[PDB]
């Protein structure tokens, strides 16, 4: 009995340690094959444009653009204000803003209270 | 003196022609490489007589040839601080350099762009130079972007592997990371002295502040490969091996050592920042020679020598004594380059082949190899009278006759038994025992180039470290009397991990088979750091970079607030002003509720 | 281990890339295109070593030393040298000298 | 290190402390000190550019040494003999500041002994 | 190291030669393993390891579970190392 | 040069899988020689303990818990091949290889140089243009009417017929291009 | 000031009457002329500006930016010459006529002593611009993208359009030189907190500030070339110019009003630059990283520091230089390969192997790499940032890692892996292209041997 | 040329060569090898230049600006003044700014010359970079980027009112 | 174009139409949930780094081990190989940390308590002439220094 | 026995 191999977000379970690879059902198998014949036609057509003595130009893969697309143009018409979204939105956007500003601010005050009472040593500073 | 001047800028002005011949046709032909080297011994030999001038007279000088340009108060030039440090070391690593590049011509005749390749190295070491003679901080920087960029290009020299990309990218990330801490250096420096020389800052810097000192110790542990920023160094081995050896093993990671060592006087005042780079240093030797003990590529192995040795130097520095520091790092970069040339002609020699458990019994098959990998092993664990005994000796002598933290000086100690470990594990997997190496035997290190570039490193590990300690002007007041033990404790552990070792390494041949330890497995997974420290934080920046920034602010956000409300509040005014009604009853009533209204407000 | 088909399949493509790879040789001939500085025989034992040393040190060692007596005396405080280190013992100009009297012990 | 496990270990009080050392006054015992003589002069130090670290009361070995070595070039192996007188000196001053941890390790227990009297 | 057929060939026979269970005599360069000769499954994976340890190079496990032949072996491997003669 | 692979994997292929990656780890622990072979032929004689199993559910079982034990005691750093995946010299020289189809695009000077070699990579076009007809018709015609169900490709039926789809796994690069 | 103008004036009759194959070259022969005539122009008294007539005057800091305009018409030319083949004479010698109105109105605004021209001037720039992105872009979302930009502009200028109106009745005059010799000192009242907004908020959002900087990426993406090399070579520029010019009137309350434009800035350098870490769209990347370049300078501007000026000055050239360049090899490959999917091209160095050397020094100059002139101006306003504050050189830092690695990432994507099997059209670089990587290279290259011409007037 | 006076350099005191062994020094024959092969060819290029230059000897002028009235005296609005005491500042600026490279030239090759007493030795120079850095700093600091004689006058007003203050 | 990506599929017949345009199966497609972060309809793919899939399958991408046509990762720039990789570790990623952080720690401890206990030797303070260097360290030689006496032993 | 190398177009 070998201690476990606990699996997590940056260390996936490996397929040899699958509680599921080793429960196999008619279903599973037919669902493999499903996926291996949608691969196989995918291969095929890509093939046969690749190998295409005609062609000249890129093989316009459609999961691309659609990916760019998700990316960048799909973000806004699919977003809704929304109780997660204002919250993570308000505190990353403007919570580092305002931190920054505490941060500096007190600093720089605590820099002309000094200067103030001319206890600063400034001796040789001289360019700015 | 008048001639200590032009021959110090000759020296350097003579590597930059190659450079500026690499227009010319010699770069298409076979002859670059060749007039590469040719030019880098030259430059080595000049560079002999100004060390002469100064070991006989002290002839220390600065130049500033040129005026770049003067910012109100503060003025930049061209500097060349042509002092101990740089008429030492410009020597040594021009002689490394021109028997790297006499390996190189071995190493790399396959390789189709060679020429290439040798630009790079000149380019490199070019870089080096400046970053050695400068007596600007603004030209010491320009020298440590170089060393950087010419690291990630030659790292990542076959643009085909992705694991050569990673490690180039990894290496300019921990070193920008180090020169954070160099900028605020700079700027530090520049606000209150005034001045980016060398000179200036140690004239008004009577007590330094912790700050700047700070910031140049970060600096110094990114180049170093010190502990947080480490990894880098293991991980350029994925480049060519003269790149490794040249670079990432005997020049370019002493470039924090020698920044360090540069503001030895100011390093003087602070004792938090010397105590820093105490405990970091040690912390380097112990990881990073726990880390050799149980790897299984050479490189990699001479790579974590590498980094404990820069950790050795770095405990020197915390010890107060900066001049043995420079002195260890000259005798390093003998030996450890001529350890990884070795490397490089084994690996040749089987075809590629890196892992240790696929070498063995070639102490007869390659016998000058042997020679020289016997010889560097034992100048690296510190064997008397051979280069590591006038540096590694006198280092641990100073840090057990010091002021120091206990488990600095333990540690120190117990890295010094794993670096004898691991040479021990090297020669014993390599060249020992039985050939597992593949049916085709194609051994045969029976090349002009390899044989003399390594004799010169042989005869340099041998007696450069005598006659150097006989030549340069005494530095430090030495540790005369010591109890017996306190002086023999070098040899003592260094036996002592030998022994444990070997016979750890004797153990293997049984045929017991044991599942791994916990250590082990903390060993070989280069404690774990690698393998969290990759991944967490990368995954946590780059996830917060797609979610929040390029998402949840920029394009949803932002656009809301700004852009689409107004957007929308105007679309809504649109709609209800063109109502598309238009009867002449409704509009005509507001003419009338308009008319009593303006009478009512407005008299 | 493959079908039949996959057996045949593998023969052709292994026939046809065996054929793709001899017909990448080249032929015994490199046509190359057709004198632009005489050189019979020049010494490049030696003489082209000197045209090296040369060209590489001794053309740089004077262009840079002119440049230095240029800048040294353009500028004040170009060249600072570490001022020489004047161990009790005749000086060139002031011949200044002095002794310790060893006031110490010398048995060792 | 022994010394390091008497003032660990053991009492620390009777172990003496290197950074206040030395508490007692040189006056106490030791009816007669003599002035630690330097053989070098300020000037002779500062004209030699000795290091401040080696500007020590055997720094005029040392200005031998460094005058032997300059004169003895190219030939670097003529100044044994100098080398060994500084060497023997800095043995010394180390054996005189080991004598003075040792003195203050037993004033220390003689205040021990004094403080034991009242008891 | 032009690595022939012809060499391939010799070096895979030799390993073959070189296991005890393969009697020398009957080894062919058609000899299957699994038929004409008494070899098992995992005798394939082993003689499989073997020639990939002589060659230095890994063969792929869908690719090697298929070899079943010597002549396939040597075949396969001078695909991989480009061997056209 | 790879085979089309298989929906699943038998649990035959499987258990070779394991003993592959066992072998190959206790190589990996067991550097020397002898000490491999005496521990190899005790793991050869562990698998053919439970070879002959009848019961799929026990084979199925000792499969997951030999499984779990590789996992256990797998070689932290294992002996990888120099131009296998995650080798030393993986890809080394990827950079090198050069698609054919930028000679395409070379300068008449410079294909004059070499004539003999465009001669034959001409008479290579031609025949790839020629046979890409009649390998298109073979696919259509072999294909499944649903569609290709795997990636496997057939053979050339008749003579005087090029395999379908062989142009790029013919052309492609040397492993070696320099 | 004429000598130069007159010239680009005459640029548009001898474009449209030149013969339909002559266009480019006559356009070329002639912008490059007048560049080398605008090289005069950095000969500049320490003391005093150039006072050409009561119309135009330079100084240290317009002396840069006209000499970066005349430079960049010739170039943005070369660039456009390849798309627009197919357009029909009249339509190409119209978009030169855009380019040469843009460059004139953009010189007139360098060049004017009066801020109600220099408004009507750097307002004039956005019509040729609005133009030429809704024209000429070949995208559908170049519509969107150009009116986002030009409602950005004009909401913030329009108040500045006010504020100058009220500066010019109550101090009496708009002239640069009296506005500066008088420059009576602010109160810090809210009708003067909002006089100090209605200036800095049209300049603020011509240089891309966070939360204002949402036009920049649509109209970088969405331009064509040339478009793209003006807008981040020159009208981001004219921002900082603005901000610089006027920040003379708001003397004290600078101090109270700059904090958030400040903490803004410092804080989107890192963010875009996170954004650039992530950006699937090479030249969404490159205006990302013009946004944190322009993210310093506006620090630097707001420090109000001489070293932050200089800093300022040098950084908005090498960052001009650089961005354009970069611009222009993204457009390389785009033409190559028709899609600006970073990930779709791979292995390029292989492939076009000079091409990969001129990426590699623009995304060096873009990491600065010392001793470009973009190091020497991040340097400057990092060094005035950390005197302003030492806690500022955390972000600084930060800021600068983060640039060296998506400037890396951008070329070990694009140029380094294997190359992409199915993309067969790419074919040997033009030495158009190459000369036009070069025209953009030795010149960055070439003023760091004398940095006091784009360290500006307080040098 | 440079004046000694402007830029101070201590007297040189080189130790005499006084060999104890019989070995010969390679410097020296070195040295004189670098002699023959080098200044004296480059010391004859420059002869002949300098004789090219004396055959055509020209001089230039270093300009000398008479004295204007200081923005103090200058009146309100009075632009043509203001103009003058502007651009008279504007030079004593950068006078006052080479004054400190001077001062601070002679920082660095002090510490340079000096070595290992450069802590002790260099004092009188640092005391007087220390005077002239105070003094730019009182004048010219925090003026900010549009740095003008009137806001030099005003920082002057500043302290000497708080100077009154202090006085009390 | 129906090709490009939609919103969040509510219908069964939306979520086979979503399925087929991913050329994903009907039964393995799963929408990111709808949320309001702008997925949408894409789909959540599992989160395995590219160099967890087989390098020796034949990707019609190599280099990124992808096929054409097979639906992207939404963070697949994330988890490309040269940079966030997520395969299996051979010891637990909770106990790397466990180790790693702890011996950081320990480290760290025993450092501090170095500070507590540092080693030394059992000598005496180093006795500097001159009043232990005065002028030479800096002193002001206007001042009068403590007149530092050291007497032999 | 010289193989062909490929490579791109180098007159431009």
């Amino acid at each position: 009995s070998f201690p476990k191999y606990k699996p997590s977000r940056l260390a996936t379970l490996p397929a040899t340690l699958d509680p599921a690879e080793y429960d196999i059902s008619p279903e599973t198998r037919k669902a493999q094959a499903e996926r291996l014949a949608i691969r196989s036609r995918l291969k095929r057509e890509y093939l046969l444009q690749y190998n295409d003595p005609n062609r000249l130009g890129v093989i316009e893969d459609p999961a691309l653009i659609r990916w760019t697309y998700a990316r960048s143009a799909n973000i806004y018409p699919n977003f809704r204000p929304t109780p997660k979204t204002s919250l993570l939105g308000a505190l990353f956007g403007i919570g580092p803003l305002f931190f920054w500003y505490y941060v500096f601010k007190t600093d720089r005050d605590k820099k002309e209270k000094l200067i103030q009472e001319g206890k600063l040593d400034q001796t040789f500073n001289i360019s700015y | 003196m008048n001639p200590f001047a032009s021959l110090t800028l000759t020296t350097l002005i003579i590597l930059t022609i190659p450079i500026m011949m690499s227009n010319s046709n010699i770069y298409k032909t076979n002859l670059y490489p060749n007039y590469v080297k040719t030019t880098v011994s030259y430059a080595f030999t000049l560079s002999l007589v100004p060390l002469l001038m100064f070991m006989h007279t002290g002839q220390e000088m600065i130049i500033s040839n040129w005026h770049w340009m003067t910012l109100q108060t503060v003025e930049l030039s061209l500097s060349f601080k042509m002092d101990y440090f740089s008429v030492m070391f410009i020597p040594v690593a021009l002689f490394v350099t021109w028997s790297i590049m006499e390996f190189s011509m071995w190493y790399m005749h396959s390789d189709p762009f060679i020429n290439r390749f040798f630009k790079y190295l000149v380019l490199f070491l070019i870089t080096m130079m400046i970053l050695v003679t400068a007596n600007n901080l603004f030209q010491l920087f320009i020298g440590w972007e170089g060393v950087g960029i010419m690291s990630f290009l030659l790292i990542g020299w076959w643009h085909g592997r992705t694991d050569a990309n990673t490690a180039a990218l990894q290496a300019i990330l921990y070193n920008r990371i180090g020169d954070i801490g160099f900028v605020l250096s700079m700027a530090w420096f520049l606000t209150h002295s005034n001045a980016w020389d060398l000179q200036q800052i140690f004239m008004l810097n009577n007590e330094c502040p912790n700050m700047p000192l700070i910031g140049l110790l970060l600096a110094a542990a990114g180049k170093s490969a010190q502990f947080g920023l480490h990894p880098w160094l293991p991980s350029a081995m994925e480049g060519p091996t003269p790149v490794s050896a040249l670079l990432h093993s005997s020049t370019m990671v002493v470039a924090g050592v020698f920044l360090l060592i540069r503001f030895y006087p100011l390093m003087e005042t602070n004792k938090l920042v010397q105590t820093m780079t105490l405990c970091l240093g040690a912390i380097t030797t112990l990881f990073t020679a726990l880390c050799a003990i149980t790897q299984n590529d050479i490189k990699k192995i001479v790579a974590f020598s590498t980094s404990s040795q820069l950790g050795l130097m770095m405990v020197t520095i915390g010890i107060n004594q900066p001049h043995l520091a420079f002195l260890h790092i000259c005798m390093h970069a003998f030996f450890k380059a001529m350890l990884f040339m070795c490397s490089g002609s084994i690996i040749h020699s089987l075809n590629d082949e890196q892992d240790i458990r696929k070498m063995g019994g070639l102490y007869k098959a390659m016998p000058f190899t042997t020679t020289a990998l016997i010889i560097g092993s034992l100048a690296l664990t510190g064997m008397p009278y051979l280069t590591g005994f006038y540096s590694k000796d006198l280092i641990i002598e100073a840090v057990n006759m010091s002021y120091t933290n206990a488990w600095a000086l333990l540690m120190t100690l117990i890295a010094t038994s794993l670096t004898a470990a691991y040479s021990t594990r090297i020669i014993f997997f390599a060249f020992l025992g039985k050939p597992r190496f593949p049916p085709l035997v194609l051994i045969n290190e029976n090349n002009p180039l390899l044989i003399n570039s390594i004799k010169r490193l042989l005869i340099g590990s041998i007696f450069a470290g005598f006659i150097i300690s006989n030549n340069i002007p005494p530095m430090t007041v030495p540790n005369t009397t010591m109890p017996l033990y306190m002086k023999m404790t070098a040899l003592i552990v260094t036996i002592m991990g030998f022994m444990l070792a070997l016979e750890l390494n004797n153990t293997t041949y049984y045929l017991k088979f044991k599942y791994p330890s916990q250590t082990y497995k903390f060993s070989n997974m280069l404690g774990y750091y690698p393998s969290i420290m990759h991944r967490l934080p990368t995954y946590h920046n780059l996830s917060m970079s797609q979610k929040s920034a390029s998402s949840l602010l920029d394009l949803i956000w932002l656009e809301t607030i700004l852009p689409k409300t107004t957007s929308f509040i105007q679309m809504k005014m649109s709609i209800m002003v063109s109502n598309q009604k238009g009867l002449i009853k409704l509009y005509f009533l507001s003419f009338l509720i308009t008319i009593m209204i303006s009478m009512t407000l407005f008299n | 281990g493959y079908t039949p088909d996959e057996k045949l399949r593998l023969q052709q493509l292994r026939e046809l890339r065996r054929r793709w790879l001899k017909d990448q040789e080249l032929s015994p001939r490199e046509p190359v295109l057709p004198l632009q500085d005489g050189a019979p025989w020049v010494i490049y034992k030696t003489y082209r070593h000197s045209i090296f040393a040369v060209t590489h040190v001794l053309i740089p060692v004077w262009i840079i030393h002119y440049y230095l007596k240029y800048h040294v005396t353009a500028k004040p405080y170009t060249v600072v040298e570490r001022k020489p280190r004047i161990f009790p013992g005749d000086t060139i100009l002031e011949t200044g000298e002095v002794i310790p009297l060893m006031k110490e012990f010398p048995d060792q | 290190g022994a010394h390091l496990a008497r003032r660990y270990l053991g009492d620390a009080s009777k172990e003496p402390d290197p950074l206040r050392m030395p508490t007692f006054p040189p006056d106490y015992g030791f009816p007669e000190r003599k002035e630690r003589e330097m053989v070098a002069t300020q000037q002779e130090m500062n004209d030699a550019q000795l290091m401040l670290q080696q500007r020590d009361y055997c720094a005029h070995y040392l200005i031998q040494l460094l005058k032997c070595k300059r004169d003895s070039f190219p030939n670097f192996l003529a100044c044994k003999h100098e080398q060994h007188d500084w060497d023997y000196c800095e043995h010394l001053d180390y054996v005189k500041r080991m004598k003075e941890f040792e003195r203050e390790r037993r004033l220390l227990q003689r205040k021990k002994r004094r403080e034991q009297r009242e008891a | 190291p032009p690595l022939t057929l012809e060499a391939i060939k010799d070096r895979v026979l030799y390993v073959l030669k070189l296991y005890d269970k393969i009697d020398p005599e009957k080894l062919s360069v058609n000899s299957h393993f699994m038929k004409d000769l008494g070899l098992d499954s995992l005798d394939q994976v082993e003689i499989i390891m073997a020639m990939e340890d002589e060659f230095g190079f890994e063969i792929p496990d869908i690719d090697a579970e298929k070899l079943m032949c010597p002549q396939e072996i040597v075949d396969y491997i001078a695909d991989k190392k480009d061997v056209y003669e | 040069a790879f085979s089309a692979p298989a929906a699943y994997l038998t649990h035959q292929q499987k258990v070779l899988r394991l003993y592959k990656r066992a072998l190959r780890h206790l190589e990996s622990w067991c550097v020397h020689r002898d000490k491999y072979r005496y521990f190899a032929c005790l793991m050869r004689a562990r698998f053919d303990e439970h070879k002959n199993e009848k019961d799929m559910v026990k084979a199925t079982q000792l499969l997951r818990q030999a499984e779990e034990e590789f996992w256990y005691g797998q070689h932290p750093q294992p002996y990888i091949f120099p131009e296998s995946p995650g080798g030393t010299s993986y890809e080394r020289y990827e950079c090198y290889k050069v698609p054919e189809w930028c000679l395409d695009d070379w300068h008449p000077s410079e294909k004059a140089m070499y004539p003999d070699y465009f001669a034959k990579r001409e008479q290579w076009k031609r025949l790839r243009r020629e046979s890409w007809e009649r390998e298109v018709k073979q696919l259509q015609e072999e294909t499944p009417p649903g569609g290709p169900r795997t990636e496997a490709l057939p053979p050339a039926r008749k003579e005087g017929d090029l395999p379908p789809l062989w142009w790029h796994i013919v052309t492609r690069p040397r492993e070696r291009p320099m | 000031m004429l000598k130069i103008i007159i010239p680009t004036t005459m640029l548009l009759p001898m474009t449209w009457m030149s013969k339909h194959n002559m266009i480019w070259i006559n356009a070329t022969v002639h912008s490059l002329l007048i560049s080398l005539i605008s090289l005069s122009l950095l000969n500049q008294l320490g003391e005093n500006s150039l006072n050409f007539s009561l119309t135009f005057f330079s100084d240290s800091l317009s002396a840069p930016l006209l000499v970066l305009t005349t430079w960049l018409l010739p170039l943005m030319l070369m660039a456009s010459q390849s798309h627009l083949s197919k357009e029909t004479t009249t339509r190409k010698k119209l978009y030169i006529t855009m380019l040469i109105l843009l460059q004139l109105f953009l010189i007139m605004t360098f060049t004017a002593t009066e801020l109600i021209l220099f408004y009507i001037l750097f307002e004039a720039t956005l019509v040729p611009t609005l133009i030429i992105i809704t024209r000429w872009g070949n995208q559908t979302e170049r519509l969107n993208a150009g009116l986002y930009f030009l409602f950005y502009t004009l909401a913030g200028s329009l108040p500045l359009l006010v504020a100058l109106v009220y500066i010019q009745n109550t101090t009496g005059s708009l002239n640069f030189l009296i506005i500066h010799y008088w420059s009576h000192p602010l109160s810090n009242s809210w009708s003067n907190i909002f006089m100090w907004l209605a200036c800095i908020m049209a300049f603020m959002v011509k240089m891309p500030l966070y939360g204002l900087h949402l036009w920049l990426p649509k109209a970088h993406v969405e331009a064509p070339i040339a478009g793209s090399m003006v807008l981040a070579a020159v009208l981001l520029k004219l921002g900082g110019y603005g901000m610089m010019r006027i920040t003379t009137i708001l003397n004290p309350l600078t101090n109270y009003m700059a904090y958030p434009f400040l903490m803004l800035s410092m804080w989107g350098m890192i963010m875009t630059s996170s954004i650039c870490l992530r950006q699937t769209d090479l030249k969404s990347l490159i205006a990302y990283s013009s946004v944190s370049h322009m993210a310093l300078v506006i620090v630097a501007i707001m420090i109000q520091t001489p070293w932050s000026f200089m800093g300022a000055t040098a950084l908005m050239i090498a960052h001009g230089l650089t961005s354009s360049m970069l611009f222009c090899l993204a457009n390389t490959n785009y033409e190559r390969v028709h899609s600006r999917t970073m990930i779709l091209a791979r292995g390029l160095q292989t492939l076009l192997p000079l091409m990969a050397t001129w990426w590699l020094m623009a995304s060096l100059t873009n990491l600065a790499l010392p001793p470009s002139i973009n190091l020497i101006g991040e340097l400057f306003i990092i060094t005035a940032s950390f005197s302003w504050s030492n806690i500022t050189i955390i972000l600084m830092g930060m800021n600068m890692m983060i640039t060296a690695l998506y400037s890396l990432y951008m070329l070990i994507t694009t140029q380094r892996g294997k190359y992409t099997h199915h993309i067969n059209n790419i074919k040997a670089s033009f030495t158009r292209e190459n000369a036009l990587m070069a025209l953009h290279i030795l010149p960055l290259l070439l003023l760091t041997l004398n940095p006091k011409m784009i360290l500006g007037p307080l040098y | 040329s440079w004046d000694k006076d402007v830029y101070p350099e201590p007297p040189r005191r080189t130790p005499a060569p006084a060999p104890q062994t019989s070995l010969p020094n390679p410097v020296t024959y070195l040295t004189k090898i670098f002699d023959l092969l080098v200044d004296r060819p480059v010391t004859l290029a420059r002869e002949f230049i300098e004789q090219q230059h004396a055959k055509n000897r020209y001089y230039y002028y270093h300009r000398e600006f008479r004295r204007v009235p200081d923005i103090t005296e200058c009146e309100e609005k009075d632009i043509l003044c203001m103009f003058e005491a502007e651009m008279q500042w504007r030079r004593d600026y950068k006078v006052d700014q080479e004054i400190v490279n001077i001062i601070q030239e002679r920082l660095k090759a002090c510490q340079q010359r000096e070595g290992e007493s450069y802590r002790q030795n260099c004092a009188k120079e640092l005391e007087q970079f220390t005077q002239v850095s105070k003094a730019f700093q009182d004048r010219y600091s925090d003026l900010g980027a549009h740095y003008s004689a009137r806001k030099c006058l005003a920082k002057q007003k500043q302290r000497m009112l708080a100077e009154r203050k202090a006085a009390k | 174009k129906d090709m490009f990506p939609g919103p969040y599929p509510k219908t069964p017949e939306e979520r086979a139409a979503a399925a087929k345009k991913y050329n994903m199966r009907v039964e393995d497609y799963e929408p990111y949930p709808d949320d309001g972060m702008g997925y949408g309809d894409y789909p959540k793919l599992p989160d395995r780094s590219q160099q967890e899939r087989d390098p020796w399958y034949d990707w019609d991408h190599p280099d990124l081990r992808l096929n054409w046509g097979e639906p992207i990762h939404w963070d697949l720039d994330m988890y490309i190989r040269n940079r966030v990789d997520t395969s299996p570790t051979p010891v637990s990623w909770n106990t790397m940390c466990k180790h790693l952080f702890g011996f950081v720690a320990f480290m760290l401890f025993m450092f501090w308590v170095g500070e507590i206990y540092p080693s030394y030797q059992p000598v005496g303070p180093k006795q500097y002439p001159y009043n232990d260097l005065y002028l030479e360290r800096g002193g002001d030689p206007t001042k009068e220094p403590e007149p530092v006496v050291h007497y032999e032993i | 026995k010289r193989l062909f190398i490929i490579k791109p177009s180098g007159f431009y």
